[PDB]
């Protein structure tokens, strides 16, 4: 089975960065998309959006896009979501989690973009950031 | 421009062994546009699919439930029947938006079933 | 020539054997066209693949002629 | 209304339910259309059926107008 | 992992028919295609025909069409074979053999008659024929 | 009104530990305009599957059994590494002839394990 471990909850002051990671493992890397989903206290799931390593580029959402960096280390099959000028707002429990439906195989790959279903997940970080700013 | 929003039920309580429907409206865009899929978050726990491509469930899902699409209210929902105590968790649907290349979920919904007996 | 493959992760340009003088695109639908588009397979060939029903094939002769369709030029 | 559908064993012709009045044939291709051809998929719908992209959906309100190409 | 079952060995005067029966274990054909093919003393596989239960369809080779007859009954999972009008170069052993690719899946089929794979073979049945017209 | 041929050499004798190749030749249409399966046949025994759809093997056959396609001769080809003695069997190939809706099987070869030692 394939599993995403991520790395442990942590404070930060507003303002600072938080790099959070989740380590694949059981499973073909380069050709699945992990996305980043993050949930607030007491709200709703909020993709952040997804990186495909096979083509070396992240996709963002809209509302994090200014602020996110999301990648992807083959060499040790790990995604990483960077999330800077951390506020209030930002508090949450950040999610990775892979896309059912690998990009390519067998020497061809698909034409477009597409984040299906999501069958893994880690096991969530928390992320708190304390007042002021 | 904004994604389109799923739209659900925040809260939905019922008695043990009734069927339940929780429902997930497409405010922009046909439903069958895009397949909807739902995941179940137990309390303190990650997510899990229970069904995906609208009506498709994965091994190991009871088979109490179910996923349809009705394109005249533009909506998908989630039927559980013969509900069970163990099936209390928050829901969420989720698809995709072509246009801005985002996901989509769902703002959820908390299934609660109910333990009394008698209603007033 | 230089062509486009998918034959490599990422997805890379390479040198062509002596003899493929072609750079090749092959595309067609599986059960995920519908939301992944179409499967796309890039590379260098001696004379064009023949294509079978359903899937299309084009070939060009310059270098980086086939792009995969999210890394055409800007 | 009497439409073919392919959701039974053998495939056959059923009375749609109350509502549906329309038979739809909806085809697209899988990883096999090379030497299966397209997938069809034929049934009863009270709308015709949205289609995504690569996808074809036609519709008729005849009995019976949606017939599997092999049984045609 | 289905089995196919087949009626055992005959002797057959020229003229007559043989009707060679296939049980798959299970109790059903799904969508799948059973083939019949046969073998003829030291000579090489031949394909016969074959029949789709799921679509109530079968397909014959030319050089048997019009004198063998291919069935099957999916509330008993046996397909059948019969051959009439037995000669000498009708002696052979008749295998029959499940095409590992079903018809149809999630409530759609294919368009297509197309012969893939022959996953599943029954272990053949020898029917010998004597000798004249 | 035929259908295409597929031409196979009859027989094939090796030693053992040895890699062996047997062709399978398209007489008319394109070697790749369908996919090609390959099954061995011990002697009393039914038709297995060894390779389909050109270069895939089932679930349970050894790596040392290989598929591979030659368009510029019109043929497939099964290779057997490591060749053991359990390996003697009749090979057959396998297409499909669309123009007239019919399975086609190569002729088959028999493959013979060599024993003793040879120039």
């Amino acid at each position: 089975q394939v599993q995403l471990v991520q790395s442990g909850a942590e404070v930060k002051k507003p303002g600072s960065s938080v790099k959070v990671s989740c380590k694949a493992s059981g499973g073909t890397f380069s050709s699945y998309a992990i996305s980043w989903v993050r949930q607030a206290p007491g709200q709703g799931l909020e993709w952040m959006g997804g990186i495909i390593p096979i083509f070396g580029t992240a996709n963002y959402a809209q509302k994090f896009q200014g602020r996110v960096t999301i990648t992807a280390d083959e060499s040790t099959s790990t995604a990483y979501m960077e999330l800077r000028s951390l506020r209030s707002d930002d508090t949450a429990v950040y999610y990775c989690a892979r896309d059912n439906l690998g990009y390519c195989s067998g020497g061809s790959c698909y034409s477009d973009y597409y984040y299906y279903y999501m069958d893994v997940w880690g096991q969530g970080t928390l992320v708190t950031v304390s007042s002021g700013g | 421009a904004s994604n389109f929003m799923l739209t659900q039920p925040r809260s939905v309580s019922e008695s043990p062994g009734k069927t339940v429907t929780i429902s997930c409206t497409r405010s922009s865009g046909s439903i069958g546009s895009d397949y909807v899929h739902w995941y179940q978050q137990r309390p303190g726990s990650s997510p899990t699919t229970v069904i995906y491509e609208d009506n498709q469930r994965p091994s190991g899902v009871p088979d109490r439930f179910s996923g349809s699409i009705d394109s005249s209210s533009n909506s998908a929902s989630l039927t559980i029947s013969g509900l069970k105590t163990e099936d209390e968790a928050d829901y969420y649907c989720q698809s995709y938006d072509r246009s801005n290349h985002e996901v989509v979920f769902g703002g959820g919904t908390k299934l609660t079933v109910l333990e009394n007996l008698y209603f007033q | 020539i230089v062509c486009h493959t998918t034959a490599t992760s990422p997805i890379s340009a390479v040198t062509c054997p002596p003899g493929e003088n072609l750079c090749y695109r092959k595309m067609w639908c599986d059960a995920f066209c519908s939301s992944r588009g179409k499967v796309v397979e890039l590379g260098c060939a001696a004379t064009c693949p023949s294509k079978k029903p359903y899937e299309e094939v084009t070939c060009c002769s310059t270098d980086k002629c086939n792009p995969h369709p999210k890394q055409r030029p800007g």
